[PDB]
């Protein structure tokens, strides 16, 4: 829809994904693509770096669950 | 020889290629990104292994992948 | 008189260490005057020997047949002071370090950058948590009953 | 409010409505709210201890030092062996009834109501454990005379309580520390100090 | 804490610090270092200097009248640098905790003062009394300013704090030569003082 | 200065202020309290 489709531009959101360096962490959305055929939308910034020195990454809206704070 | 493979999570930053030494990738037009492109790898005969594109790619762990495999005199890098 | 030990106070290979190292610090005690800064502290170190072994002597140590004071850890009574009271005095000491450590890294946790305050200790900060420690076994098993000890996954 | 040091705000998850509370937590203990809870019940069951405590250590020296009755040093105390009972059997019926008693104070601090609701056979008594408050509870059975009936609006009592108790605890960390490096009862101290009090302090024991 | 961009300054020619503008009662910009380039480590070292100020103002007067009163205005007192191997009616390390105990009463109150700059007026067993002093450092109360001087115009004040401070300042180094000399030299420091007015040459540090 | 005390509070700094105040505790006690095998208070 021409509404958003994943989560809100801040909303802390965990990570389901098991190959991210940040499985089963908290992230930050700051970003959602909303074109409805890209299949990694959800740009997220966490606050701690991964191994290749890199706080962002694209993630699906399976592969994303919002917390309850 | 070595088999270079590109996943999906790709972002078309054309780091990969333009650190590769050895021409093994090259950027192709997608629909998966914002940037429109992703990487591709043909020339895995001139793949030496040395993960310089790999070293580069700035995904949550990565989106091109190097598996070293059979190495021929091109992939061991031999002048003789 | 345990793990066929017999004590220090009623030994005589530990009388005959003592007697040894006192003729030793002797022997390099008669190349010097006896009033000079070299004897005086040859003096002085044979009284710490001596007053070291009496001391060894009157906590009922026990020494072996090698003639040196055996530790028992088992639990027995009369060796608290070995390793069970000492070692109460570290486990006190050592989770005042982790205690004071933790909650400090628990504070900068909700700061911007909060490696910059591990690199540049925030000396305020962590004296104010440095006392707070002092009740660490009281305050860390309220925490792991209020469940704020063990972190959750999410 | 005057709290405890002047220059210093109390914390604020603690003041104002608390027996006798003047904000001294600078240790971070009562950070947590039901930490704070079972704190302050642990805190008026100590200092209630501790007054018993000070009473019969210091009426029995009162009574010894003077020398109205024989009665022992409160350091050489417990080894009074008594004719009807042994100290075997003492602490083993202390560990049944004051467990009846502190288990049941616990099971009403969990849940107010307990204790006096249903199968809660005590004698029939199952109406003086009321409780009426976690700390103060009240009743025929542990509050005959009733000087406070209410509890909520009963602040300068338990206030008094409070610091009473306190003090009490005070004395007692007395007792424990002035009795084993003088290896005295606290009255013996006191006439010590009150004789010359510039000469027997704790510091003039070299 | 009226500034004075052209007070006379320690150093004549020199710009003295931006952080000591001339407001404080006696700041002559003397502060190479930059021990007081903080606002709050200025006020905590105006305090400091304060406090060092009368306890070597006191210190002074307790070191030299009584060797000013003793070598010509004849009485007897020991020394001020052997004063603490005398005996009195208590023992050394009893009264030291007890003066530590009354010490440390007043200087928690400072520390307050300090901390929070109105915190500690009432007297807290009878609130009726007060300490009328609103400038840190300088408590205007009975106990302390019976005699009302210390109020009045903030100009007064301050060349009267100036004044406080300027003897102290001396007093300190007057302290600290006491020891030097009795360290150095052998007897006390108004024996010093006439073994100088003896003969100031043959007299002084210099023995060699 | 700040900076300075932003300085003597990195972590080297303060390390070695640390374990010299802490290594001087240790000395003084092993001069005071030499030669301890066993802590005989309350034996
Ligand atoms: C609380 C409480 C405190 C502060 C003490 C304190 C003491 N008890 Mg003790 N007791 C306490 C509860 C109880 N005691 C005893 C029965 C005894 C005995 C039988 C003995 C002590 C002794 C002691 C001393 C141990 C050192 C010390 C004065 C010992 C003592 O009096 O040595 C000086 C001793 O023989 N207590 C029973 C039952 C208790 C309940
Ligand atoms: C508290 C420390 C203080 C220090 C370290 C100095 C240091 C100095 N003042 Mg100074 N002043 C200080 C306080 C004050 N001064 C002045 C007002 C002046 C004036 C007017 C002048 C100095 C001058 C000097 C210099 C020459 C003195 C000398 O040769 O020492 C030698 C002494 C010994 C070796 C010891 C022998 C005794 C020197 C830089 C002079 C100067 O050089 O001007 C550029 C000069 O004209 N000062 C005032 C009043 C505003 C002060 C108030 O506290
Ligand atoms: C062990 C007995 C005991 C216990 C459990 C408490 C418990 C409490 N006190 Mg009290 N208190 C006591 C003895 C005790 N007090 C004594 C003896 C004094 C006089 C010195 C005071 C004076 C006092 C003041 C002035 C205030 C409190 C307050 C509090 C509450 C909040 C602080 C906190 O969480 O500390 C919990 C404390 C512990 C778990 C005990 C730790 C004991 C350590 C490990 C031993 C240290 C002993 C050593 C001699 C020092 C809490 C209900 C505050 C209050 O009433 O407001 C809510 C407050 O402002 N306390
Ligand atoms: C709390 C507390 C505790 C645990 C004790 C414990 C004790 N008291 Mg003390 N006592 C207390 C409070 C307490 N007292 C108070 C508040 C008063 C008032 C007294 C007045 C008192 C007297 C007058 C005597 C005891 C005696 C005793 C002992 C025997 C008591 C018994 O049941 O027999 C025992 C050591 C007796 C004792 O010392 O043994 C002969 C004794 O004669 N107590
Ligand atoms: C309010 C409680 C209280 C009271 C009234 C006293 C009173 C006294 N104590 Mg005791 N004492 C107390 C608490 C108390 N103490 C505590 C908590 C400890 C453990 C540190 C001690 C440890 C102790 C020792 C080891 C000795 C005394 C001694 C004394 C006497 C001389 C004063 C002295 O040495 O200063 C000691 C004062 C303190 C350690 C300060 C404690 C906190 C104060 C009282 C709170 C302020 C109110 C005096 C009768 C001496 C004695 O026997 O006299 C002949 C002595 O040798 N006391
Ligand atoms: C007790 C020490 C002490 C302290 C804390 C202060 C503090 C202060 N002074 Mg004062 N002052 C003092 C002693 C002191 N003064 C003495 C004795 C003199 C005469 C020599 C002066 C002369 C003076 C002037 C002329 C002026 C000040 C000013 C100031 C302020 C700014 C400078 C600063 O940050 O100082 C902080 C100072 C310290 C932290 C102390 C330094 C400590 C190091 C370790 C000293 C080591 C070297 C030293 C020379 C050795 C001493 C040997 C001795 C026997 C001679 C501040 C309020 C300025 C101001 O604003 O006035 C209100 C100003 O204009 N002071
Ligand atoms: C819980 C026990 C406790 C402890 C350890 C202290 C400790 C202290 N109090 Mg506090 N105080 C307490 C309870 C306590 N107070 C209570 C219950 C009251 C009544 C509300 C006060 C009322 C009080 C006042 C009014 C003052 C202090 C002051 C002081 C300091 C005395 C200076 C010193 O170290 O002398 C050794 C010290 C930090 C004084 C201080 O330094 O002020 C900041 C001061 O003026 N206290
Ligand atoms: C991990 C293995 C290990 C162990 C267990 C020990 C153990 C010991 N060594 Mg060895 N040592 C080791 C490794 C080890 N060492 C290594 C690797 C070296 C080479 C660097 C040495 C070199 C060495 C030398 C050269 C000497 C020792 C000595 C000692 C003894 C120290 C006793 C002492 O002074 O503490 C006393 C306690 C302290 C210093 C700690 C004080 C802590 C403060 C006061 C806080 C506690 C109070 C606090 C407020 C809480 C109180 C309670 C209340 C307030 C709550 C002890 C038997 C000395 C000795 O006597 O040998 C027998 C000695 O001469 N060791
Ligand atoms: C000298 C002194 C301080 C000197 C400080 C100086 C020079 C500071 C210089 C600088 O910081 C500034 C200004 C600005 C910075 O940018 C630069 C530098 C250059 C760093 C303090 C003395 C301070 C001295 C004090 C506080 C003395 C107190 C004395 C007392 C209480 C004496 C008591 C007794 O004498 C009796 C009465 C009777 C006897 O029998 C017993 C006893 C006990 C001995
Ligand atoms: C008696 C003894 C003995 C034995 C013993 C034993 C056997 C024990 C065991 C024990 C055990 C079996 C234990 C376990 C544990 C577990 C766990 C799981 C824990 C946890 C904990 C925690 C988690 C904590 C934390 C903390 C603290 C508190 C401190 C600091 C900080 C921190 C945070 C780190 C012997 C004879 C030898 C000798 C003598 C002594
Ligand atoms: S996979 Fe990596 S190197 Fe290749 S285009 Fe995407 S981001 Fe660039
Ligand atoms: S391993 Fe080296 S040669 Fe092979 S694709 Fe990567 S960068 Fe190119």
């Amino acid at each position: 829809k021409p509404p958003p489709i994943g989560p809100k531009r801040g909303s802390k959101v965990k990570i389901l994904r098991r190959e991210s360096y940040w499985f089963k962490n908290v992230g930050s959305v700051v970003a959602v693509d909303q074109d409805p055929k890209t299949r990694y939308p959800v740009v997220v910034r966490f606050a701690k770096v991964n191994y290749a020195n890199i706080s962002t990454n694209n993630y699906a809206l399976d592969e994303v669950e919002e917390v309850a704070a | 020889s070595h088999s270079v493979k590109i996943y999906d999570t790709c972002i078309g930053c054309t780091q990969c290629v333009r650190a590769c030494p050895t021409d093994v990738l090259e950027m192709i037009p997608w629909d998966g990104c914002k940037a429109k492109q992703i990487a591709s790898a043909p020339r895995t005969e001139d793949c030496v292994g040395c993960k310089r594109c790999e070293s580069a790619c700035p995904t949550d762990f990565l989106s091109v992948r190097v598996y070293l495999w059979h190495e021929t005199t091109r992939s061991m890098g031999l002048a003789y | 008189d345990i793990s066929g030990l017999t004590p220090c106070k009623d030994s005589k290979q530990f009388a005959k260490r003592e007697k040894q190292q006192i003729k030793k610090l002797e022997s390099s005690l008669k190349l010097y005057a006896p009033e000079s800064a070299p004897a005086l502290a040859l003096n002085a170190q044979i009284e710490k020997t001596k007053r070291r072994f009496d001391n060894y002597g009157k906590y009922g140590l026990l020494c072996g047949s090698d003639g040196l004071p055996h530790l028992i850890v088992n639990g027995d009574q009369r060796h608290w002071g070995e390793f069970i009271t000492p070692g109460i005095l570290f486990l006190y000491i050592a989770g005042w370090i982790g205690w004071v450590g933790r909650s400090y890294l628990i504070a900068i946790s909700g700061e911007k950058k909060p490696a910059m305050k591990e690199i540049i200790i925030d000396v305020p900060l962590a004296s104010r948590i440095i006392f707070r420690g002092f009740i660490w076994p009281v305050a860390a098993y309220r925490e792991f009953l209020n469940g704020d000890l063990i972190a959750k996954d999410v | 409010r005057a709290t405890w040091l002047p220059g210093l705000n109390p914390p604020p998850y603690l003041d104002g409505n608390l027996a006798g509370d003047y904000g001294f937590d600078p240790l971070g203990l009562g950070e947590d709210p039901e930490s704070l809870k079972w704190y302050v019940q642990a805190e008026l069951v100590h200092s209630r201890f501790a007054m018993l405590g000070v009473a019969g250590i210091l009426f029995t020296d009162l009574l010894r030092t003077t020398g109205i009755r024989n009665l022992p040093v409160w350091y050489e105390a417990g080894a009074v062996k008594f004719d009807f009972a042994s100290t075997k059997t003492l602490i083993v019926v202390q560990f049944l009834l004051m467990g009846f008693a502190e288990t049941k104070r616990y099971m009403d601090f969990v849940s107010p109501g307990s204790q006096a609701k249903e199968g809660s056979f005590f004698f029939g008594l199952e109406a003086a454990l009321e409780g009426l408050e976690p700390g103060y509870p009240g009743g025929p059975l542990l509050n005959p005379l009733g000087l406070a009936k209410d509890v909520q609006n009963a602040h300068d009592w338990k206030l008094k309580e409070i610091k009473n108790g306190r003090l009490a605890m005070m004395a007692m960390l007395g007792f424990f520390v002035q009795a084993s490096v003088t290896h005295t009862g606290p009255i013996d101290n006191l006439v010590e100090h009150l004789s010359n009090p510039w000469h027997k302090t704790i510091i003039q024991t070299l | 804490v009226a500034a004075d961009p052209d007070r006379p300054i320690w150093f004549p020619g020199s710009t003295p610090p931006e952080w000591l503008d001339g407001s404080l009662p006696g700041d002559f910009g003397f502060d190479p270092l930059g021990l007081s380039s903080d606002p709050d480590s200025l006020k905590w070292n105006v305090q400091a200097e304060i406090v060092h100020c009368r306890w070597a103002m006191l210190g002074a007067a307790g070191i030299f009248i009584p060797e000013f009163l003793t070598k010509i205005g004849i009485l007897n007192t020991p020394s001020w640098y052997t004063a603490g191997e005398q005996e009195y009616f208590t023992d050394k390390t009893t009264l030291f905790v007890v003066e530590l105990i009354l010490i440390g009463w007043a200087e928690g109150r400072r520390w307050a003062d300090i901390i929070k700059p109105g915190s500690v007026n009432t007297d807290p067993v009878f609130p009726n009394n007060k300490l009328t002093g609103t400038d840190v450092g300088y408590p205007g109360g009975l106990w302390f300013d019976p005699l009302g001087w210390g109020s009045g115009s903030p100009a007064k004040l301050k060349e009267l704090r100036t004044k406080e401070i300027k003897n102290g300042r001396l007093a300190m180094l007057a302290v600290m030569g006491a020891w030097f000399q009795h360290i150095y030299t052998g007897t006390g420091p108004i024996d010093n003082l006439f073994a100088h007015l003896a003969d100031p040459g043959h007299a002084t540090i210099f023995a060699a | 200065m700040r900076d300075l005390k932003t300085y003597l509070s990195v972590a080297p700094v303060l390390s070695t202020l640390w374990f010299g105040s802490l290594a001087g505790l240790l000395i003084e006690i092993n001069r005071l309290f030499p030669d301890a095998l066993t802590f005989p208070f309350f034996s």
